[PDB]
């Protein structure tokens, strides 16, 4: 069939992704929007930090 | 692609105004149409758009809650819904579409309604 | 945030023939250099000039002429013509929090 | 002092904070954004060009992710 | 945890609305502070928050362009400001606050909502 | 999205001592079982019951428990004493934008 995957975007690049999509023979699903806050962290490399904040979140948060 | 909006509107403070753009020309539901407006010897301020294909709107803070953008597939209209009118609110009113090189978009608004004024005054001489 | 878009100057005078160099200076990093330059000529619509930041479109003289990343954009006119002489827009759409800076005007010098 | 950027919900902010106490970590800067989500189906054959495609038209910035 | 806002307000159409929540115990700058609010007979409904140490708000889009909701670290006081009073603003506004996990108030912070205000009825009528 | 709560029942009737079994279903998985339980009484701010969707916190009764996952979730009142007769709400916070159910109404049967 067809795998799904999801994706993040700002407004301005959705219907450019809608195209690229199109030309994949590709579809959307489902669409939604969300406010999150960013946060720039500073830490020692205790980053421990990191499978507290896995616990904490259950798998969905992600340090970059 | 050629955008075509309603006519000039004069209003008093805290009522309701709705502006129309017609698109002709291009594909109207997956590329985004936004507002942008300019009040008298002033900047653009950009004020929200909607990808029709999605019925996703995108508003600036400063004007949620007094907006509301909406986009009719039908008819390849785009509306723009000012409530509580304010006298600051008078301004030309663009409503935008993003360019393309059914080619890929390029976000920057390269083509623009004539515009539209809305006047809103007290001012009982006006209406 | 509400990215501040900053342009200088906000107004100066220029001839025909010279060449003009305007900035767009951001208060953040501008995402994926989404940004634009309007042109608008007194009782018009805006047009654009340049989109991503050096990109320019068709039919759009190639004395027009965009560059800069991050947070410092520059417009450059390479030899200003009477119709060139309007107000200048920067716009950064690389969030979906769209801004414009407040223009820049070239007038005529005299 | 090694530093990283982290999205979150609103709600989950200050347990990050408290996480953060315990590594003495502090919070640089803040921001907020909003994004539009989408969920795509495409075949298999093709996720290769798309992620591609979909990293040189944002610079790098998306990434597709897959559902479990 | 103790909450307590100010009392109750009668305003008129298009007017606006402060209230006050003072909180006392504990630290109040590292934990996430509410408003709920609850019209007459009907349920209740989140309207936005903020978190004091970041000054970072969150609004339901609702409320976004309606309402102010801000922090005062110094006298552990949050505040909600309420524009354009409509009639179906009418309700009892509470402020409520995330409490931590285990007891004693430093905690791990939980999101959900254990320390509440008395409440704050604003009536809104022309 | 602004996720949708429904609680059911709407409203039932029970004894002193007899089991209630609370139900709030969402419109969309929620966030990492961000459900919350609270219980108001007439007249009463609300009172906080049960947090991510099944922890207990300090100070509440053991006949208050929760479960569930997703989208379906449950409170259980194992024996209601006279106090347990109020509005029950749950609500999720699991993104942004959190909201509540209508609420549950548990009166006394007779």
């Amino acid at each position: 069939h067809l795998t799904e995957y999801t994706l993040q975007a700002n407004w301005f690049d959705i219907t450019g992704i809608l195209w690229l999509l199109g030309q994949v023979d590709g579809k959307i699903i489902n669409s939604d929007v969300q406010a999150f806050v960013l946060l720039r962290v500073a830490l020692p490399a205790k980053v421990e930090f990191s499978a507290k904040l896995a616990d904490f979140s259950g798998g969905s948060l992600q340090l970059l | 692609v050629q955008l075509v909006q309603s006519g000039a509107e004069v209003k008093r403070p805290g009522s309701s105004v709705t502006v129309s753009c017609k698109a002709s020309g291009g594909s109207f539901s997956t590329y985004a149409l936004s507002w942008v407006r300019q009040a008298p010897g002033r900047g653009l301020e950009w004020m929200g758009g909607v990808i029709p294909l999605l019925t996703i709107t995108n508003y600036a803070p400063r004007f949620q809650g007094r907006i509301t953008i909406t986009a009719d597939r039908s008819t390849s209209t785009a509306y723009l819904e000012l409530n509580s009118l304010r006298p600051e609110d008078t301004a030309v009113y663009y409503c935008a579409r993003e360019g393309t090189t059914l080619g890929k978009p390029i976000g920057a608004f390269a083509h623009w309604g004539q515009g539209t004024l809305v006047t809103v005054s007290s001012l009982e001489h006006h209406h | 945030a509400e990215i501040v878009l900053t342009q200088s100057p906000g107004t100066q005078s220029l001839s025909p023939g010279e060449r003009a160099t305007l900035s767009c200076r951001a208060s953040q990093s501008v995402g994926n250099n989404k940004l634009a330059w309007y042109q608008q000529r007194p009782g018009q619509a805006p047009r654009l000039l340049i989109y991503g930041a050096s990109s320019r479109p068709s039919g759009v003289a190639d004395r027009f002429s965009g560059s800069g990343s991050g947070t410092d954009f520059t417009l450059t006119i390479s030899r200003l013509e009477p119709e060139d002489f309007a107000v200048y827009y920067c716009q950064q759409y690389g969030q979906s929090l769209s801004t414009f800076g407040q223009g820049t005007k070239v007038e005529v010098k005299l």
